[PDB]
């Protein structure tokens, strides 16, 4: 961790470990995997509604998970010590120094120094350590929440009334993916392993030159686009956290009366018009701050959020409404 | 606390030294930079400032070079204002070094410095 | 860019007032530095007259010192020059001009104006 | 009230020759000195400021030196436009002086 | 971004190396190294490489050990502790041209060579980029193109100014296996190598 | 010997599309070394340089020589 | 050095102590290594070098 000795380490770990570059690689490409399949598995549950009923605990839980996980990673970034370690480093722990107050004295508490230098970054590695183990407890009260009330289903309804055990059926099932998972890593790890990446990495982070090809990395695009999208610094910090906590409330907006999008016309159009605007953020995040990409950044930061608060609510009673007069002849 | 030699820097140059860590922009400003820098309305900046509150010799521009939006450091010759432009959220900065468009709410910092001669003792 | 555009009495009659004024453009009185006068003597001599800040602050030449007044409108955006009592002594061509301060190189007055030509003579103008 | 002394005044020269004015303080200015030039038309420009300092838009043929009491204006080519008037004050104190004036003719 | 900016796009020449099933063409590896040694080795370094790492990939086990005693390392003082050096071993690694960052910069009007032990993977194109970038050099540049004294121009670097000039001219190094040293061949061999560096 | 990527930029340099897009940067290199004689090029804001151009062409030739170049290289 | 301000000594002091050595310092515009009085930053200085 020692800052004049981690990017090489890395290297050693690359070049003279035996296997250290599977080792490497597949953590790298693992971690990307990791966002690829969190981002399924919680589209799975924002659109069969499983956020609803008496699973909310288990979806408030999953909500750390997704805020850890992502700091995890972040912590685990910074270890490298590329470029884009560095200044990954460096901005995101001025975030803090938003806060109206306190903000330099946290952000400095942090840095343990004047700016990200050596304190930083060994204290980051102990950090980047600490944290997956308690994603892993973090895990088990997800799963205790699971548990009480056993998944959903596509249907949407009660699976009460026809059940089959875990075992020899989703255990067998779960294999298939499994592999399917391990296939499409092993592509990547073995044949295009920095495809995921960020070139500027392999360059030691430098304090005096922050590159003009910075960029974050793919799977925090989204959120870094919404930040861009508002010219106040603060309530740049502020908008791109409440993106974030915004899920929380999904209980609460969705009025539906029925749980799921397999039956609503309107609300799996709007679930995809979501997805995608989720995706077009992600893009403009890629892009510079030129012209067209701004202000497009800005309608979709608008769709992004009011999807939470106006579309799904709105749409919903409409959906209940319409699905009541379509068959009512009192 | 750092000494650099003005004699070297030449005049449409930019030069960066590090000072406890953090860089340190010094540019040799030509006459039409000086007068664009003491020629702009302070009602186009969101942080208002003389050229004459934030340099002592107009000659020499010595500042901060850390964003104040969220602390990446701007390239030198670039922009729209041409000044420095900060490649992290689209930043722009002055010959000055002021703030003029993107989220960075205050204009490059202001160290502190004295001169002795052809050299100037920043820190 | 600036710009300073005089205009006013080119023309006055002696134990009267000399009121010129000057119109800027491009900067804000309140904002920058220093708006001086100065006028220009056949004789080819230049005289500082005084100045104003963009605080509000005066500083006149000791000469003229007790018959001059420099004032200014911030809402119109110029700043303004009245010497009274005036004799075919300050017979001279105007000029305003904004000088900086630099800690430094001290000041150097770096934007003119075009130059107001008054000549005080006791013959008759229509007002 | 410190009064400068321009010499040689009201000089000529040729159509691409090298002049050279300059000031002298009753006081001592440092190096608080400038240089203007006033045109035919009645233009008045800054050309050098603080002794040697040029402003924007004077062309590098434009010198300038001195210190304490003994300054000066010198130029490579006085080709063409640089026929005019060149003043010089300081200004180390209140109130600030210019010099007697020195004009310019191409013979 | 204006085009000049962003860099002219380096085209995709087919590489040897390019297929999940191909491997690195060891004998344009060999040659790239000869191409370093003799060409780029005078203002770029290659520290992240170790001698040993030639030897049956390139060169011979003897070959290296040659290479290296060519070369003189620090070694541990003597029985009074004055400092003595030492021919250079298999452990050892490439040792680069200048003793710290401002002898470097010195060497070069300021500007500072890059090492080039991941520069195929510290760019976008990699092999292509560092390829077209060698012989991307034109003999003027375009038209209307302002280029600050010491510089020289190349589009596909971005911003067109790059501080390093052409080096790679036809026949100035003799190849040990015959191949006609071209420009393009040269610079087809050092990238194979560079790749090898990095990957 | 001669450089093989240069006798292939030169074969390509001399067809249709290779000629029209000579012409079409020369036309700009002329149209720019009037500008520079003209009357304060010095100070102008606005000066036009032919990188555009350059790259068309340059980018043609690329897409040309690219996947042929290294058939004729050992 | 700085441990011994406001222990057993004084700012001035020790200042004093630690410049009467030389230490290694950043090599000049050309790259020579050159060296320099101690600063309160450092540590005491041994006296052989291995
Ligand atoms: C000293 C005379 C050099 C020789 C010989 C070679 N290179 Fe070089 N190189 C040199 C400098 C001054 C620089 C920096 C230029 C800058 O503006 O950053 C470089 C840079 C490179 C790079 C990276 C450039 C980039 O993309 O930022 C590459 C890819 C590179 N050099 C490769 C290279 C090779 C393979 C050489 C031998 C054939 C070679 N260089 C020689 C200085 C010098
Ligand atoms: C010990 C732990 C500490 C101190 C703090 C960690 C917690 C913070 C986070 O949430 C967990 C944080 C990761 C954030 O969440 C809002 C992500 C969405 C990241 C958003 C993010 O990334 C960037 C990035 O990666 C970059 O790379 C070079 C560069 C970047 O601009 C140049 C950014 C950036 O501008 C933003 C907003
Ligand atoms: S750091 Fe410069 S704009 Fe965000």
């Amino acid at each position: 961790s020692n800052i004049e000795l981690a990017f090489s380490s890395v290297e050693h770990i690359m070049r003279d470990v035996h296997n250290g570059y599977i080792l490497r690689y597949l953590h790298a490409n693992g971690a990307s995997f990791f966002f690829m399949v969190m981002f399924m598995h919680m589209a799975k549950g924002l659109y069969y509604g499983s956020y609803r009923s008496p699973r909310v605990t288990l979806w408030n839980v999953g909500v750390i998970i997704f805020t850890l996980t992502i700091a995890t990673a972040f912590l685990g970034y910074c270890c490298v010590y590329g470029q884009m370690s560095h200044w990954g480093a460096t901005v995101i722990t001025n975030l803090f120094s938003a806060i109206p107050f306190v903000g330099n004295d946290i952000v400095s508490w942090l840095w343990g120094g004047f700016s990200v230098s050596n304190p930083t970054i060994q204290r980051f590695f102990a950090l980047h350590y600490l944290v997956p183990f308690i994603i892993a407890a973090m895990v088990i009260m997800h799963l205790m929440a699971l548990h009480i009330h056993g998944s959903s289903n596509p249907l949407g309804i009660t699976g009460n009334l026809d059940r089959i055990p875990m075992h020899s059926y989703f255990i067998f099932k779960d294999l298939v993916t499994v592999f399917l998972f391990m296939l499409i890593l092993a592509l990547f790890v073995f044949y295009s392993p920095n495809t995921l990446g960020h070139p500027d990495n392999y360059i030691p982070g430098n304090p005096l030159v922050t590159p003009a090809s910075i960029v974050p990395e793919w799977y925090l695009l989204p959120f870094y686009a919404i930040l861009r999208s508002i010219p106040d610094k603060l309530l740049g910090v502020i908008t791109m956290f409440a993106a974030i906590l915004v899920l929380l409330v999904l209980p609460f907006t969705d009025r539906s009366v029925v749980r799921g999008n397999t039956f609503k016309v309107l609300s799996k159009f709007f679930f995809f018009i979501f997805v995608f605007n989720f995706v077009l953020l992600g893009q403009i995040g890629a892009c510079h701050v030129e012209v067209p990409y701004v202000l497009m950044g800005q309608i979709a930061t608008f769709i992004y959020f009011a999807y939470f608060l106006i579309i799904v609510p709105v749409i919903s009673t409409i959906e209940n409404v319409l699905f009541y007069i379509g068959r009512v002849n009192k | 606390k750092v000494e650099v030699n003005l004699a070297a820097i030449p005049l449409g140059k930019n030069v960066v030294v590090k000072w406890q860590g953090k860089p340190v922009f010094i540019r040799h400003r030509t006459p039409h930079e000086i007068q664009e820098a003491n020629s702009v309305d302070m009602s186009a900046l969101k942080d208002p400032q003389t050229d004459a509150d934030r340099v002592k010799d107009p000659q020499w521009l010595i500042m901060l070079g850390i964003c104040t939006h969220l602390g990446c450091v701007p390239i030198g010759e670039a922009g729209d204002f041409g000044g420095w432009f900060c490649p992290c959220h689209g930043s722009h900065y002055d010959i000055s070094g002021r703030i003029r468009k993107g989220p960075a709410p205050l204009n490059l910092e202001i160290p502190a410095y004295e001169f002795d001669g052809d050299k100037v003792i920043v820190g | 860019e600036v710009k300073l555009q005089e205009s006013g009495a080119g023309l006055v009659q002696p134990s009267q007032s000399l009121s010129l004024t000057c119109s800027v453009t491009g900067y804000s009185i309140t904002s920058g530095y220093y708006w001086n006068w100065i006028r220009l003597f056949p004789g080819n001599k230049l005289e500082w007259v005084g100045y104003i800040s963009n605080v509000g602050d005066n500083n006149y030449n000791p000469s003229l010192k007790d018959r001059l007044s420099i004032t200014r409108d911030t809402s119109k955006n110029q700043f303004f020059l009245k010497l009274n009592s005036v004799t075919t002594e300050d017979t001279a061509t105007y000029y305003c001009a904004r000088s900086e301060y630099y800690s430094v190189t001290g000041y150097a007055m770096d934007y003119w104006g075009q130059g107001t030509t008054v000549t005080v003579s006791s013959a008759w103008r229509h007002p | 009230d410190i009064e400068l002394t321009q010499t040689p005044v009201s000089l000529a020269a040729s159509l691409g020759d090298r002049v050279t004015i300059s000031c002298r303080a009753s006081q001592d200015i440092n190096n608080f000195l400038n240089w203007y030039q006033q045109k035919p038309d009645g233009t008045i420009k800054l050309l050098i400021y603080y002794t040697s300092r040029l402003h924007a838009g004077v062309p590098s043929r434009f010198s300038g030196s001195g210190s304490g009491t003994d300054y000066s204006l010198t130029i490579s080519n006085l080709e063409p436009e640089d026929i005019a008037t060149y003043f010089c004050q300081h200004h180390i104190k209140f109130p600030w002086t210019f010099g007697a004036g020195t004009k310019l003719e191409i013979k | 971004m204006t085009a000049a900016e962003h860099g002219l796009h380096a085209p995709a020449y087919a590489w040897s190396h390019n297929g999940p099933f191909e491997t690195f063409d060891h004998a344009s590896i060999r040659r790239g190294y000869q191409v370093y040694r003799e060409v780029c080795a005078a203002c770029h370094s290659l520290d992240r490489v170790a001698w040993r790492t030639l030897v049956g990939v390139s060169h011979t086990n003897e070959e290296v050990r040659n290479m290296a005693e060519e070369f003189e390392y620090d070694d541990e003082p003597d029985e009074q502790g004055n400092p003595k050096k030492r021919p250079g071993k298999l452990s050892d690694y490439i040792p680069g041209p200048y003793p710290n960052e401002q002898a470097a910069r010195a060497a070069n009007q300021g500007a500072l060579p890059p090492d080039l032990s991941l520069i195929v993977k510290a760019r976008h194109g990699g092999c292509d980029y560092i390829f077209s970038l060698l012989t991307g050099y034109p003999d003027e540049p375009p038209a209307g193109v302002a280029l600050p004294p010491g510089s020289n121009y190349n589009p596909y670097f971005p911003g067109g100014s790059i501080a390093m000039a052409r080096v790679l001219f036809d026949d100035m190094v003799e190849y040990e296996d015959g191949t006609p040293a071209t420009t393009s061949q040269m610079a087809k061999d050092v990238t194979t190598f560079l790749n090898w560096c990095a990957e | 010997d001669t450089d093989q990527l240069e006798d292939l930029r030169e074969h390509f340099k001399n067809t249709e599309e290779g000629k029209a897009l000579v012409h079409h940067y020369e036309e700009c290199a002329e149209r720019v070394k009037i500008q520079q004689q003209q009357p304060g090029y010095a100070d102008l804001e606005h000066k036009e340089d032919c990188v555009e151009e350059f790259f068309h062409l340059q980018h043609y030739l690329d897409t040309a020589t690219a996947p042929r170049l290294f058939d004729k290289l050992k």
